């Protein structure tokens, strides 16, 4: 939004579980989902080829 | 013979390293502590009525 | 802003708390049936 | 040489107890004589009955009987315990205690009338000379009353209903509408007050304590909730002099209750000899409720009676007792309640002291509330902030 | 009472058809206590439907 | 002489008394921040 | 007897995991409702 994202401000997805308050958050924009995976250095070089 | 307070002050070294960020959020910066201050020997109280 | 922020703080910081009171009672009371029932 | 005697009227001597007077007296009533036919008001008996019913309480109430006119000891300590922590607040010290301001604020109004006499550098004369002084100050108050035009609580604090806490300065506009605050600044007492629409109090306060607090006397007109403490203990003290001087306790009796039931000059000046002097001596930190328990009673009775709430059944001194005696309430939790029955208090003496006849008003509620009948009775229940009565009916 | 909360919540935030209910569907049941603890987001209808079809979703896979 | 199945039963109670003992502190602490936070931020 | 204890006990173990989980859950409920 404004300021770079702390790690407070990342938050992890649960999936197979119920998680109505992330879905609340859908339209939010502070808080950053992610998918609990981190891309490699390799794969990161090839998906920008 | 007696010992110098740098070289205490040296040998002593620091244990503390720690990041504190303004009210408003703007900057953060880190503070040293080391661990021959004579900021030890004082009697200090601290407190943090609301 | 100011206090939302500090608010947030304060409130990560009880859930941290509780979860380790928790476990601390958690564990103390796993020891005593653990005590009680195999010594 | 602190002396442990005390005189409430002048029809018997100065009665000698040890330490504790409230404690000494209500475990020495309970004991050396019979209470299971005493009685207290009638306020008292619905109380009871309302808090009967709750199982956990009840213990430590003791209330075995509700059709018992009697009322245990327990419930009688923890209703004055709840009565004498209205007014002082263990949270924060105070530095400055309301009758040491409210002396501080009647003596700057008086500096013309001490300039005659000679120049006191303690406290300890302006305690003296308060029954004096003080009467210029009612009837100027009351001029002002006829005067000034504007539940017609005149000494209503015109606090912003959202704030429940008693500490700040305030909000601007609360001392407005005020009267005895308009006749100080128009008497030059305290020049100016922020938020309106050296004083004589500031070196009248360092001389009378610069012993006690050191250098550092704090102003008051900055730190403004000493004037609030202060202006309702000298409402409090003119108010309940004028009930002393009314009528004199020479009267004949008309009521049971005897100070022999219970052991098995100017009114105001006997207690005036120990509860000022004597008290602030063993003690600097005495507040008004301590001596006048009564007094808080009856202002929260009519406050609540009148339907007044801060914010905008509940028994304000029920709910502070429940506070305390409970762990569930936090700190801040207790406070806030704490700055609730203040505010009723505060209310109540307001309302009160607006009545033309302030003397009618307290006789009915003492009457319908808590059996006080004549000046005797109701000189005693200010004192002790209970009343004992032997029910025959 | 849980049964006025579990209604509304079913009747008014789920806006379920008459023929689906709490007692033909185990996954609605386990659902119907978590949901109630969150009485705020009630305007915010899309968020428990959507819950409430992952959770059938979950249901149905193969794990 | 008694044996020491009772001063594993009592022991244990006694742990059970320092838990009942720790689960006051736990609700008297959490009201105390609670009431802390109310006062501060939420205003 | 131990056994009734030891029941009881498993319960105590039970409901602080379930008021661990439901406190960390209504904080987090709220944080991103109102905090936001």
């Amino acid at each position: 939004d404004r300021q770079p994202l702390n790690p407070a401000n990342i938050e992890a997805r649960h999936h197979g579980v119920s998680d109505v308050p992330r879905l609340g958050a859908m339209d939010a924009d502070e808080p950053l989902f992610v998918d609990d995976y981190r891309a490699t250095d390799d794969e990161w070089t090839l998906q920008k080829v | 013979d007696e010992v110098a307070r740098t070289d205490e002050w040296k040998g002593a070294g620091v244990s503390r390293l720690r990041e504190v960020w303004d009210v408003q959020h703007r900057v953060r910066l880190r503070v040293l502590w080391y661990v021959n201050s004579f900021w030890r020997s004082r009697e200090l109280s601290y407190d943090d009525h609301e | 802003r100011v206090r939302k922020r500090y608010l947030r703080q304060e409130l990560r910081d009880l859930g941290h708390r509780v979860q380790t009171y928790c476990e601390d009672l958690e564990g103390r009371v796993s020891e005593a049936e653990a005590l009680l029932n195999q010594q | 040489n602190v002396p442990s005697y005390f005189g409430i009227t002048q029809n018997d001597p100065f009665i000698r107890f040890h330490t504790d007077f409230r404690g000494e007296v209500v475990n020495t009533m309970f004991e050396n004589a019979s209470t299971w036919t005493f009685s207290f008001g009638i306020w008292y008996y619905r109380l009871k009955r309302g808090l009967y019913t709750q199982p956990r309480w009840k213990r430590v109430y003791h209330l075995a009987q509700m059709d018992n006119f009697s009322i245990s000891q327990e419930l009688l300590l923890g209703v004055v315990n709840a009565l004498e922590n209205v007014t002082v607040y263990p949270t924060y010290d105070c530095v400055l205690s309301d009758l040491e301001a409210a002396a501080c604020l009647l003596a700057a109004y008086g500096h013309a009338l001490w300039e005659g006499r000679d120049p006191p550098d303690s406290v300890a004369t302006v305690l003296g000379e308060l029954p004096q002084l003080l009467p210029r100050l009612a009837d100027d108050v009351s001029r002002e009353i006829a005067a000034w035009e504007g539940g017609n609580n005149y000494y209503a604090y015109r606090d912003s209903p959202d704030l429940r806490y008693y500490m700040p300065h305030y909000h601007p506009g609360t001392f407005d509408r005020h009267v005895l605050v308009r006749l100080f600044h128009k008497r030059g007492v305290i020049q100016h007050l922020p938020g309106y629409g050296d004083d004589v109090l500031s070196l009248w306060s360092r001389r009378l304590l610069v012993g006690k607090l050191g250098r550092d006397v704090p102003v008051f007109v900055h730190e403004q909730q000493y004037l609030r403490s202060g202006l309702t203990c000298l409402a409090g003290l003119l108010l309940l002099w004028k009930v002393t001087n009314a009528d004199s306790v020479f009267a004949p009796r008309t009521g049971k209750f005897t100070l022999a039931d219970l052991l098995g000059v100017r009114n105001f000046e006997f207690l005036v000899r120990y509860y000022i002097g004597p008290w602030y001596a063993r003690d600097p930190a005495v507040t008004l409720s301590q001596l006048f328990p009564g007094l808080a009673l009856l202002a929260v009775t009519e406050s609540v009676r009148s339907g007044w709430d801060p914010s905008r059944k509940s028994n304000p001194v029920a709910d502070y007792m429940f506070a305390q005696s409970s762990k569930q309430y936090g700190d801040l939790r207790r406070l806030e309640v704490h700055d609730a029955l203040l505010f009723h208090y505060e209310h109540g003496l307001g309302r009160l002291l607006s009545v033309t006849l302030p003397r009618h008003r307290v006789s009915t509620l003492g009457s319908s509330l808590f059996n006080v009948n004549d000046i005797y009775e109701l000189l005693y229940f200010l004192v002790l902030g209970f009343l004992p009565s032997v029910a025959v009916l | 009472k849980r049964d006025e909360k579990h209604r509304h919540v079913v009747n008014v935030v789920l806006e379920l058809p008459t023929e689906i209910s709490e007692a033909t569907h185990p996954v609605l049941a386990t659902m119907l206590s978590k949901y109630t603890r969150m009485s705020s987001l009630f305007n915010d209808k899309c968020a428990f439907k959507l819950d409430l079809l992952r959770m059938v979703a979950v249901s149905r896979t193969r794990r | 002489p008694i044996t020491v199945l009772t001063q594993n039963v009592l022991s244990a109670l006694e742990i059970l008394r320092l838990v009942r003992l720790d689960l006051r502190q736990l609700a008297q602490s959490v009201q105390d921040t609670i009431q802390h936070m109310r006062f501060l931020y939420l205003l």
